[PDB]
């Protein structure tokens, strides 16, 4: 179904993309410290 | 002494511009 590829597609992208958030402060903690 | 100190440091000053470089790089990832 067109209707659950489309959630599940933007889900999975939410879901590295917000991985993305804490690894770069990972970074940034990392940086500091 | 004092030569072979400082041209040491200056090494690793050569290290801590690396990482300025490093964050530099991530400063363009963050604006990103």
């Amino acid at each position: 179904s067109p209707i659950e590829m489309e959630e599940q597609r933007m889900t999975a992208l939410k879901e590295i993309t917000d991985i993305e958030y804490k690894f770069a402060q990972l970074r940034q903690k990392l940086y500091d410290n | 002494i004092k030569l072979c100190k400082e041209r040491l440091y200056s090494s690793i000053e050569q290290k801590i511009k690396k990482l300025q470089e490093e964050r530099l790089l991530m400063d363009v990832a963050n604006v990103h």
